[PDB]
């Protein structure tokens, strides 16, 4: 069976560059050589097939090419649609096979986050309990820190966040903190406050809300 | 229109034995063959096997532990996985796709997520967030909805099913004592809330929920 | 002539867990690899015939892949009647070459030694000679130290141990502890002991007889 | 049953030269092939060349001193290797294998434990390993028979002639001063001994003895 | 005869679109290649494609971004690419080259500079370099001329017009402020200088023009 | 597509050495290379076709040899006219590709510089602007340093130096100095000198003319 | 054209061993390998041919082996007439090609020189010079020193030593130091002694004539 | 008999150019090829050139510079090798060697030394060495002959042309100020000199000396 290697396994790269992920196989394969695109929770897309055969739906920025042991996939200027894992796959001896998957990732200009805080829904109190949520949104670099205070007071337990990968809409990341207390706890204190620290500024962003 | 149609998702349990569907439309040969594609989270591919309908033969990854075995209804447009004798190792998206016999593959079905857990199912609790009166604003505004308690994944969100889809970001869940748990945000234009109605869709196909939730001010 | 590379040399794995055994080819040789198991002191028995095959006879446990010059064999989920070497061979090109061979050793958890002192046959005797043995039975891991004292005196003349390699029965090790006297010498002492040392206890696990 | 039959054994002086047997049964094809194959003790398998019978053509290992000549009687399904003007470096086991000329090695022989010695045969001493009075015991207990003053090896022993498998050790042997040695261990439950009775049987080829040895206790 | 002509010259400006030709004279055959090359300065060959042109078949190299489009004129022995919106990274020397079929590249072009630049065309002032009347001599003597002021690239400089080879040093331009400057050396036996005249012949294609400026000593 | 490796990239040697270039192929290629020279400025020229192939012009000096990956284009005494960039290149499989190309180099006897200064011409002082040239000529080896001075005092603004590549004549390298000012600038000034300095002397040949 | 390395360049070896030398192509050429060898100041004599093929007149102690890229010429018991180079050629392409070679070299038991010291013949000095000859034979191992005293006292002028390789007839080595003066010199001078240093013995061997 | 035969020995002048010779005996076919192969001293062996006689096409090693022109005479069974402006690089033994079309090269000449020099031919001096009367003895006796003064190699030198071969050592020349020099040593019982006569044959190919020389004890 024909081992695909696919390097680099990270390629960040700059807006608008021309970029190029290789795929090595094992042995010479012709031009049997196709190459898919995976985006955050899609299914995979056909981009070019036979290492070079544009196909219909796909920019004219993605082309392919490559013949033996080989191959590269290359956009010309790339943008934010673009980030995903790119896979390769052979056709040419039994088992089909897949590469191991490069992705890619737009190096944008610093951009501050948008912080948001949510107190609970009263929809969620009724069933005992209460999540205080703060969105940190559309931030590049990814690298950032959220604080909880309770009444001047930072807390610690009861706190779960989430990042999502880089956004396609924008290059940009964002990330979601959820805190997490019964009713009984939420309501003998008076003031949450979700701060923020990001390379953009020296000072945090802040953002709070009061039940009183 | 959707070439392959699989279920959004399976739960089993360790030891036990599942059966995936890839239901096809469009142009349907009887040189075409289906393809089933393994994907553990945060992992590649992996080819699994292929099955030709019309005629039944099956080949399989020689390179894996086989828990496969295919077969088609060719009267239903249908192939099936059976998936036997799972573990945690066999957690993972599931896709099938089709290709014509000359290699790749045109078209992938959405996949299925198959999570193999002692654990039960639980549907969603959806919350509003709407932002508190205190809260200042921008040209645009941001608002979301919290879903939570729910078992196993996953789960789609909407912003009025399908219509708003620039400046919506949904958070991957976390895992917490049996239960994942996730948010959804959107930003629109402040001058567009809350005149123009704006609600969160929720879909969660292993206990077959869609829940809507309006997001109106606080009272 | 093909050279067939199996590494690694020895491989230890966990019982029930899935392990892969590897056979490189000096050049493409289609299938035509075959997989064969030799216990300890047994001949060898084929597995696996073009490099995927089943035999009848053989536990579905056992499968094998690959195709050009990279091959596999497989256990799904080890246990202690594959305790064994194995070896691969080719039949792709005149002469059939093996390859030097891959051990597999499972860890397990840890026993202690069931020591056992064995006093001369009184057959033995008669003619002359006599050997006292102790057996430290059934321990894992494989490193253990036997000691010989007569008559409270540690002895070092005339001992002979052997060990056993793997059991295929339970993963465990064993050894005998031979010492050997004429009568005469085996005469004028009361009391022989054989202790043993052994990771699972900081006590030494001690086994005496006397003649009187 | 036993389709290739091969002597245990065969004691060699430095210079001289022995002929080794292999006898098949079972299906014979006038289009197989009987191969022989070399392991120095510790170490791998080592191709050493292959004859067909129904013919008489015979292929050898170029890569290796050509100590071997092959041979066959196509009336007695025998197969033969002359190892001629043998060193130390030739000692040991040779099996012999068939291949139905589709290259692989579906059967093989016990193969035939070839020594290469000055000394002299000597059969073994066997001798009872039945614990002393003084020591107590559990819901199990461990008899065992000594093998001493032997050579050349082998020996097989036994434990009431293949019916006592389960709780079984053989040790190595160990060489000193000519003459290998070692032991046997067996363990059955406590309330089994000696009520049932216990033996250890043992197969010496090179002298052609085997001899048994009940285990009774001690007087 | 000068089997392959190509201008010596072309300005573009960033997003624009240039057409270079390239004409055949000698043995054409129906079975000829043309082939285009890139360098660009101080790197190496690249190629981009060919045409057949008694067809019109055209193959363009796959492993870069696509800028050609190649053509032919069967009736007046001309090939043509179509180079389309470039940037500076396009700016380079493109050869053609004649293949015929069987895999070399027996003639080439002198090529053409293509420049991709916002700036201005600028014809170039030349002006003599004879020695001060404080400067003694040997038995040669140096003389030289001085080309400044220009764009785009590039000049060529000649001394009588071809005659004058040997002793000929005619550096590369320096850039500065969006214009080129160079100048180049000749050296005469000072016998020879300056009764036998000596003269410095100028083209410089992107302005058709072509400037002679002759070296007689300082007044 | 086939990958052509030329090494090494640059190949000094001495006037009347044999010389030789090497062009490795990542496939086995036959014949099927072609060799090419190129001078400063030239366009290319074909010098040896299908490897070894001789071609009608071209100094039976210049051989070429080898088959399959392996491949080397060899002068018999290298001489002046020699020095270029050489290319190799494959029309085994398409596309054709080329080498990345070799310079070759020769190391002659040192030899020191002859320098010519030029006042600015008539002609040129008219239009409003002053260029004084001084011309390092027909040196070895390349390395040389020229300094401007003033009226006695060195200047450093308005100068742009130029060097020459090695020289298919006499394999020398030259270098072009030129110091550009106002007419301004040039008027209230004396005495220019060019100075330059050059492993071949202590003492530094100097240049100068005076506009009084 | 095809490469052929032979490892290792020098095969040290001790009397009756069984020797092996490699001979590696740069691509597979079937068994289409033969093997030369060429003892000091003898011609080339075939092996060995079609890699494993005897020839008659060769010893049945040379075997040879292999196919496609790795080749061996193996002797069984390695004896002093082996003594050679060993060069391996293959016929799979043209051009024909060597090895670079591979020298055998036997370890044999220490052995101390034999020291013979000759005047110069009176046929000599007829014709005005005169030679004295110092010969250093079948000592092993070869390193070994020899030094010229002149009446007591040491001489290093017209010293020319030379040694012989590895000799076929014994493994040993041999070595002539042979001192060349006028008779003018030789006449002024009683008694010439060649001393002989080697590990051996402690004490030199000196060996000694007079002419009066 | 000696299936080829080549001269011992050629001098030629830088610039100069030499014609060597090979002939053959035994079976000639048409289908034969004579191959010429170089050997610098201490070197290893390099593949020059072929032809085959029974036509007159020969090829020669690309990878080299071309310094032969290979030619036959099939009359006389003569193979030529036209080598032409040597240097110094070009000194070396040249053998012939003759394959039968079949890869190997059976059967070779004894070789051609080449030697490149300004200097001129000397023949050699040959001068007794017995030993002196002081000496004392074993069961062995040591004699030998010391030749020298000659230029260019090789020279042979034999014990009585042949018959003494056993206890015979030759050792390489030294050259100094352009003539080269060497001894050769013998070692016969001491009981058998001077009663068995011992001789001492050299032959210098390149003057086409051959000189016997006696070794008597001295006066
Ligand atoms: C008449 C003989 C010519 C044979 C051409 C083979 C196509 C090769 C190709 O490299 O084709 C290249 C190209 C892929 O880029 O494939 C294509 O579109 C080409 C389509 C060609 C043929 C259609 C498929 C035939 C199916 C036979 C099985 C029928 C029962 C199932
Ligand atoms: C009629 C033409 C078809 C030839 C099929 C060759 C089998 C190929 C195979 O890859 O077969 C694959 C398979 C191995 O997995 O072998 C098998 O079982 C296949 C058994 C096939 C043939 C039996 C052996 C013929 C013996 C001829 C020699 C007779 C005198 C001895
Ligand atoms: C009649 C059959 C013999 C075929 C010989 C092929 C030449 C091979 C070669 O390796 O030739 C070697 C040699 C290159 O060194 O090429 C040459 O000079 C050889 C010239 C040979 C043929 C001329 C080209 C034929 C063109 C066919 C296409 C016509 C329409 C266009
Ligand atoms: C009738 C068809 C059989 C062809 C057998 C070819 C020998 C192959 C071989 O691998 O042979 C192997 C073997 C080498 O080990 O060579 C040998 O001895 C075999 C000798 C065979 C043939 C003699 C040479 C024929 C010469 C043709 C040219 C005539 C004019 C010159
Ligand atoms: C290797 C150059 C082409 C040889 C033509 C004959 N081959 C047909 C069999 C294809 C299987 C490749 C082994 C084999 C010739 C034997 C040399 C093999 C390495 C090759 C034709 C197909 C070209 C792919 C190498
Ligand atoms: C002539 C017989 C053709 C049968 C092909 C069917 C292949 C079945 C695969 O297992
Ligand atoms: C037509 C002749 C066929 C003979 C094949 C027998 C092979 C003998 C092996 O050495
Ligand atoms: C039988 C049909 C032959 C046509 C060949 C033309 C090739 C066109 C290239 O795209
Ligand atoms: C049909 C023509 C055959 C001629 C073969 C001769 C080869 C000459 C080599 O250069
Ligand atoms: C994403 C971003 C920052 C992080 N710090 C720790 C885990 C982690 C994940
Ligand atoms: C097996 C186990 C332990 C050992 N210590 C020394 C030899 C040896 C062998
Ligand atoms: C050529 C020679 C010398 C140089 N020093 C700095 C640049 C440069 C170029
Ligand atoms: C052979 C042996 C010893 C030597 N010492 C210096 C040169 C040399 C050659």
């Amino acid at each position: 069976d024909i081992l695909l290697t696919q390097s680099p396994a990270i390629l960040s790269v700059s807006p608008g560059e021309r970029v190029s992920f290789s795929c090595r196989a094992s042995q010479s394969i012709g031009t049997d050589i196709h190459w898919y695109q995976q985006r955050t929770n899609g299914s995979p897309r056909l981009l070019i097939k036979y290492a070079s055969e544009s196909i219909s739906g796909i920019p004219s920025r993605f082309s392919g090419s490559g013949s033996g042991t080989d191959f590269t996939l290359s956009i010309n200027s790339v943008e934010s649609e673009d980030i995903a894992n790119y896979y390769c796959q052979q056709s040419n001896r039994w088992p089909f096979t897949f590469g191991s998957g490069t992705k890619l990732e737009i190096k944008r200009a610093d951009a501050a986050p948008t912080v948001s805080i949510f107190p609970p829904s009263s929809e969620q109190l009724t069933s005992g309990g209460a999540s205080v949520v703060c969105f940190l949104n559309n931030f590049y670099p990814k690298d950032i820190n959220v604080k909880w205070k309770i009444d001047g007071s930072e807390r610690q337990n009861g706190v779960l966040n989430s990042w999502t990968d880089q956004d396609s809409k924008d290059s940009t990341y964002s990330m979601s903190s959820t805190l997490t207390l019964t009713k009984d706890e939420y309501e003998r204190h008076n003031s949450y406050t979700c701060e923020a620290t990001h390379k953009t500024s020296t000072s945090p962003i802040v953002k709070s809300f009061n039940r009183n | 229109q959707v070439q392959l149609q699989q279920p959004g998702a399976e739960l089993v349990k360790p030891g036990a034995s599942v059966k995936l569907s890839c239901k096809a439309s469009g142009y349907t040969f009887t040189s075409d063959w289906i393809h089933w594609v393994k994907q553990r989270p945060g992992h590649g591919l992996e080819w699994i096997g292929e099955i030709i309908p019309s005629y039944g033969r099956a080949n399989y990854n020689e390179k894996i532990q086989k828990k496969a075995t295919l077969t088609a209804d060719k009267s239903s447009s249908t192939a099936f996985m059976q998936l036997s004798s799972l573990t945690s190792e066999d957690s993972a998206v599931y896709y099938c796709a089709r290709e014509r016999g000359d290699g790749y593959f045109a078209v992938w079905g959405a996949g299925t997520t198959v999570t193999v857990s002692s654990a039960k199912t639980t549907p969603p609790s959806v919350y509003p967030l709407a932002p508190g009166s205190a809260a200042q604003t921008n040209s645009m505004v941001t608002l979301g909805c919290l879903v939570k308690g729910y078992f196993p994944e996953p789960v789609t969100v909407t912003w009025n099913s399908g219509s708003l889809s620039s400046g919506v970001h949904t958070f991957p869940a976390v895992l917490q004592s049996d239960l994942y748990t996730l948010s959804s945000s959107v930003t629109v234009p402040s001058s567009s809330w809350p005149s123009e109605t704006v609600t969160c869709n929720v879909a969660h196909p292993a206990s077959s929920t869609k829940v809507d939730k309006k997001i109106v001010p606080r009272d």
